[PDB]
């Protein structure tokens, strides 16, 4: 390509050479984002502020029931949970499978006697944090830094 | 099984408030009930199939323009800038709604009315539904303060938001064209220094 | 000015209707009137101001169970025996093992029936108006604002859908860049050891 040993280029110049190469889709979205976060850790690139949530694939559940097409939660706050959920890089999923390694229910809270039952079943132990945690990236629209993990 | 509330004051006595209040039933095909009330006094009405029959064929009405006569007459559907004097004669227990158009008084309006089944049917109706009416504005009306306030909050959230995405776009080019970069520059000094290195190996 | 609406369950009775319509003005700090009307018969009688305040202190009891019970009573299970034979409308509180009267309001009758009627039709018009006045405001106000609520998601959307695409072609190239110098680098050792 146009990069060069004894010529360096400037920012106009990289993105002349990137303009260059030719722009598709060759590669599936899963490896591209699974490479980008492997290149990303390999040299710490993934403590960017404004990209953290590549590997926390937050599962939203914002259906009550399963295989209902009948229904349609209109002027609901979802989409702006899917929205800051995105912003991030987090991208919801609604199928269930084997990579879902996370569950995250809405305000209704009051369910905890399903996350008491799946505790002594699920060997994945789950995480679940106050919801004043995700409008921190709101209000204060900062990191949480490793210090408060500690006994 | 509703009761239309329609503002309306009579000329002839004012002292005296009659409600020309036309509370038309669901499936109007199959007929309507009149309501007149003064305060001790109602009336109904009732559908027959002789009324009906000459209901069809004395008007002779087939794809006409009455639906707006009745709107604007009945239920006082014309803007205030027009008096309808749809006087009813409390004296003489008869309701003729006659058509003062520009002065011009045709035998139009003459039917006759029937006798009412029970004032109390009426009277209770009128007066808890007037009651409901309220209450169901009120309700509705919080609601929409809620949806209202509510519109406001996630407005603004999501103004911030497209805000903070529009800095993070601007910064997210400019830190990655700068991070590649210097990943490139770095694999160029690389590739310079092990050629130089096998230049003299 | 206004007037109460409350909803009463009656189990012994209900062929029979009774409604409370009492407007409230004229607060207590200066002498008060209660007026009640049932919709055909009014009977607007004059309070006194001798059954203000010894209603709270006649059985020495704590001042909440008056203040509170017309408070909550307002704002919404009383038993009606309203004796036509004397004019006189009282209610008593009657529960398990707890009795404590609250209404001793004396009322009187009035003979005209055109004003109270009259007072009735321009309540319920009035109220009537200014309900469906506020009301279509409210209801014109939030929809614009959904309408400039949809605006903005839709625009807020796009773009961070155009940022991710940028982000996505920006992270495409590099990988290319990255992996042809990796394949520069994997050569240039390859010469360098093997040869």
């Amino acid at each position: 390509y146009g990069d060069s040993y004894f010529i360096d280029t400037d920012l106009n110049q990289l993105k002349e050479v990137f303009s260059g190469i030719k722009n598709s889709n060759e590669q599936t979205p899963e490896e591209m984002a699974s490479l980008i976060a492997d290149l990303e850790y390999r040299y710490s690139w993934d403590c960017s502020p404004l990209s953290m949530f590549r590997r926390h694939t937050v599962y939203l559940d914002s259906y009550a029931v399963i295989n209902d097409l009948s229904t349609k939660n209109e002027g609901t706050r979802l989409a702006i949970k899917a929205l800051e959920l995105r912003f991030h890089g987090a991208k919801v999923v609604s199928c269930l499978a084997e990579g879902v390694s996370h569950v995250i229910i809405g305000e209704d809270h009051s369910r905890v006697a399903d996350f008491k039952a799946f505790r002594r079943t699920f060997k994945r132990k789950f995480k679940i944090l106050k919801e004043s945690w995700v409008t921190d990236s709101i209000d204060k629209c900062e990191l949480q830094e490793e210090n408060q993990y500690l006994i | 099984m509703e009761r239309k509330i329609s503002r309306i004051h009579l000329v002839s006595e004012p002292s005296i408030t009659h409600f020309l209040q036309v509370s038309w039933e669901k499936t109007l095909e199959s007929g309507f009930v009149i309501t007149l009330t003064d305060g001790h006094s109602a009336w109904t009405g009732t559908v027959s199939e002789s009324e009906i029959s000459q209901e069809a064929d004395d008007m002779a009405m087939e794809k006409g323009k009455y639906v707006g006569e009745l709107r604007k007459a009945l239920l006082s559907g014309a803007g205030p800038a027009d008096v309808y004097t749809f006087n009813f004669s409390k004296e003489s227990c008869y309701f003729f709604f006659e058509k003062n158009l520009k002065d011009v008084s045709f035998r139009l309006g003459s039917f006759n009315l029937e006798k009412v089944e029970n004032p109390a049917e009426v009277i209770r109706e009128l007066i808890c539904y007037c009651l409901d009416t309220i209450a169901e504005n009120q309700a509705k009306n919080e609601h929409l303060q809620k949806e209202n306030e509510r519109l406001l909050r996630d407005w603004n959230d999501v103004q911030g938001r497209f805000e903070k995405c529009v800095s993070a776009k601007e910064a997210l080019e400019t830190d990655l064209y700068k991070r590649f970069i210097l990943v490139l520059n770095e694999k160029k000094t690389k590739i310079r220094s092990l050629h130089n290195k096998l230049l003299n190996a």
